[PDB]
């Protein structure tokens, strides 16, 4: 039931989601080793992506959550990165998409740098790297991020030693 | 896994790298949705 509809650059909306994307890469600790070693990004496309039950199903838990915090949803814009992108999108986020190994928990994990999410775009580590030159830092292939709503609640906040 | 009791999400702050932003956590699908995809490539600074 997913459709996929294409922004204009020319559209203020395209031109907020590229902002977001390149205002909040940052270096990272492993030297570029999962991601990739880059400054920004070339913005090649970005969908809007409709689901009419996915969004009912996000809408209906999001009302319980923000009825159990006190009228507080508290949702936010945050990216993520995936191997599975393409059955995220069809299908929804569930227990397939969660991080056993997290180190905030066996979750589904969100950032707000768009370069945390690019670490994972290939899998875990950047896994072998782009599937044509096993590149990590490939400046070639084409890579998808998801930029998602997403319903945080009553958030418990963990200090990591990143 | 489940969130902290009385918790709907886990928020995992940076305390080392200062320029190093939020991580988030959910334990339920549902509290997401995909609004966009981005199709793009890293470029090789200059
Ligand atoms: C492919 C899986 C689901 C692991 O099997 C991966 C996706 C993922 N994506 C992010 O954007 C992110 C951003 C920050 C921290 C962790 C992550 C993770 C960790 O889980
Ligand atoms: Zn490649």
């Amino acid at each position: 039931g997913t459709i996929l509809i294409d922004l204009s650059p020319d559209d203020k909306e395209f031109q907020s989601v590229e902002e977001e994307m390149q205002s909040t890469v940052r270096e990272h600790r492993d030297g570029g080793h999962a991601g990739g070693i880059f400054n920004r990004y070339n913005i090649l496309k970005i969908q809007k992506v409709c689901n009419k039950k996915l969004w009912e199903r996000y809408t209906h838990r999001r009302k319980e959550v923000s009825e159990e915090n006190h009228n507080h949803a508290n949702e936010r814009m945050l990216f993520h990165g995936s191997p599975f992108v393409n059955a995220i999108i069809h299908k929804g986020f569930d227990e397939r998409h969660a991080y056993i190994g997290g180190m905030f928990g066996a979750g589904i994990y969100f950032a707000e740098n768009s370069s945390k999410s690019n670490q994972y775009v290939y899998g875990i580590g950047g896994g072998t790297g782009c599937p044509v030159h096993k590149d990590r830092s490939c400046y070639i292939c084409h890579r998808q991020l998801l930029f998602c709503r997403v319903t945080l609640g009553k958030s418990f906040l963990q200090f990591s030693a990143m | 896994a489940h969130s902290p009791p009385g918790h709907h999400s886990v928020t995992g702050r940076p305390s080392v790298n200062g320029l190093a932003l939020a991580e988030y956590v959910i334990y339920r699908g549902e509290q997401a949705y995909p609004e966009y995809l981005i199709t793009y490539q890293i470029m090789r600074p200059e």
